[PDB]
This record gives C-alpha cells, structure tokens and sequence, in this order.
C-alpha cells in the first residue's frame, strides 16, 4: 500500500533519509527478545540433538545469538522507518488539504444534550 | 471527642432516687463496688498510657481538595481536564453518602433517646431526613452500576426539562 514511495529507489533495505531518525539503542526491548529467541533457539538445537541443552555448543548458543540479535537490529530499523514514513505522509498530506479536515467547534457540556436512560 | 453540633445531643434528666421503702437497693452497693474495683485500676493504666503519650506528640493532617470547574464547563471528548471533573465529582458523592450516614445516625439517636415519645420528640429528625433523602433520590438515584458525571448531568438536564414543561403547562 506504499507502491508509489519506494519506487524511486527500489530495492532498498534502509535508505539514507533513514540514518536521520534516532536509531534504536542496543538496550531496546525486542532486541532482548529477540535475543532471547535466539537463545532459545541454541536451546531447541541442543535438545532435538540428544545433547546437554545447558553445557554444549556454548560457540553454537553465542553465533545463534549474535546472528538472532543482528537480524533483529536491522529489521527493527526498516520498521522504525517504515513508520517514520508512515506518520510522515499522514501529516503531510493533513497539512496539505484541510478542506476535507474542518476544525470541530468542540462543545461545551453545558449546552448538548445527553439522552438519559434510568436504570431500575 | 466529637463536635457537638454534628452530633447533637439534648441534656440529660436523672432524678433523684427518694427511698420509701426500708430495705436497701443492692444496685447502689453494686455501683460502688465497681467503683472500688474496676475503676481506680482502669484509670490508673489509662492514666498511665496518657501519660506515655504525652511524652511523644506527633501530628496528623485532615486532606483538603481545591476546587476545579465541573463537568458543564468541559470540553467534550477531552479527557485532561473533565477526568478532574469526574474526579471531584466521585469525591462529592462519597462525602455525601457519608453525609447522608450522619442524617440516619441522627435519626436513630432521636429515636432511641425519646423511646415511648419518639412519634412527637422527633420530628424535626424525620423531617430533615425525608429532606435529605429527597434530595439525594432527586440526584444520584437511577444512575446505573457504571454511573458517570455526564449520566448525572443528563438526569439533571432530564429533570429541569420536566420543571420546565410543568410550569409551562401549569401557566
């Protein structure tokens, strides 16, 4: 439903008006989650394997998290960017026509009226 | 203590006791043997506990709410100002419960302090207490298990309504 924006530079995992957001810090929360797929994932090896699940494969459980953890930083960059382009249009295209946004007179309480139906 | 005005009280009338018989009450010894035995002893560690107190005073403070503009004078759909609303709203309807409490805790003194004269030595109790039930079925009952300010106000805007359309059909 963005056919039309990424067309001028197809192809693109992470364009350069996307090193103008604030990148999400090594601490984020789906990071650590995502870390701790990746854990799981050492985990899920070790046990299908018939090995020690908390002893063996100490390389394998780290490479799987390192990798689990860097794939998760990029695409959680595509994603704040992704929205970044999102809530960008959203308030250009509010900013260019307000005809079809007309500012509501919002009302006081002490003139509208409430229908009230009593409970019994 | 209590205030005295809250929780009124009339004076009290004992009589005189005026023997005409020879034999002695037993009640009067039996008070003063109470006297003797419970009550030096019970006042003596109340005495004590007072002053146990006294030596180490601290204060507590009664919580005060300012007053902020009401549901009628907030915005519709703006939750930063009329939540306030709500807010004060709620706190008024607990302290008027509480109110209310006080109107059935005075009726009840009235009528168990006049016993057999209750159905004239308590009629300005029943009075203010129809009053005030008056008021309060007029203004929070009806509301509903999830009662707001705004269905309140409707009840009230509803209720005006009906004042107006019986003075105008009565004029």
């Amino acid at each position: 439903m963005m056919t039309g924006r990424q067309a001028r530079a197809p192809l693109q995992f992470l364009p350069d008006e996307a090193r103008s957001l604030p990148p999400p810090k090594l601490t984020d929360p789906r990071l650590a989650y995502i870390g701790f797929l990746g854990y799981c994932s050492g985990l899920i090896d070790n046990a299908i394997r018939r090995r020690p699940v908390l002893s063996a494969g100490l390389h394998r459980q780290f490479l799987y998290i390192t990798s689990f953890v860097f794939v998760g930083y990029y695409l959680l960059k595509r994603q704040d960017y992704m929205y970044a382009v999102r809530d960008h249009d959203m308030f250009s295209y509010i900013k260019s026509h307000p005809e079809d946004f007309p500012e509501k007179d919002k009302k006081t309480y002490r003139e509208v009226f409430e229908e009230f139906h009593p409970v019994r | 203590s209590w205030d005295k005005d809250v929780y009124p009280e009339p004076p009290r009338r004992t009589p005189a006791p005026s023997p005409q018989t020879s034999l002695p009450n037993p009640i009067t010894y039996l008070t003063k043997a109470f006297d003797l035995l419970v009550d030096r002893p019970v006042t003596l560690v109340r005495e004590f506990i007072e002053r146990q107190h006294a030596k180490n005073k601290y204060y507590y403070y009664h919580r005060e709410f300012r007053r902020v503009p009401d549901i009628t004078e907030c915005h519709e759909k703006d939750v930063l100002c009329m939540f306030e609303a709500e807010m004060q709203w709620k706190r008024d309807y607990k302290v008027d419960q509480e109110i209310v409490n006080i109107i059935q805790e005075r009726l009840k003194a009235c009528q168990q302090r006049e016993g057999e004269s209750h159905r004239q030595n308590c009629a300005k109790e029943l009075q203010q207490f129809t009053q005030v039930v008056k008021a309060y079925q007029d203004r929070y009952h009806d509301l509903g298990a999830h009662y707001s300010a705004r269905k309140c106000l409707a009840k009230q805007k509803q209720r005006m309504l009906a004042e107006r359309k019986a003075t105008k059909e009565a004029a």
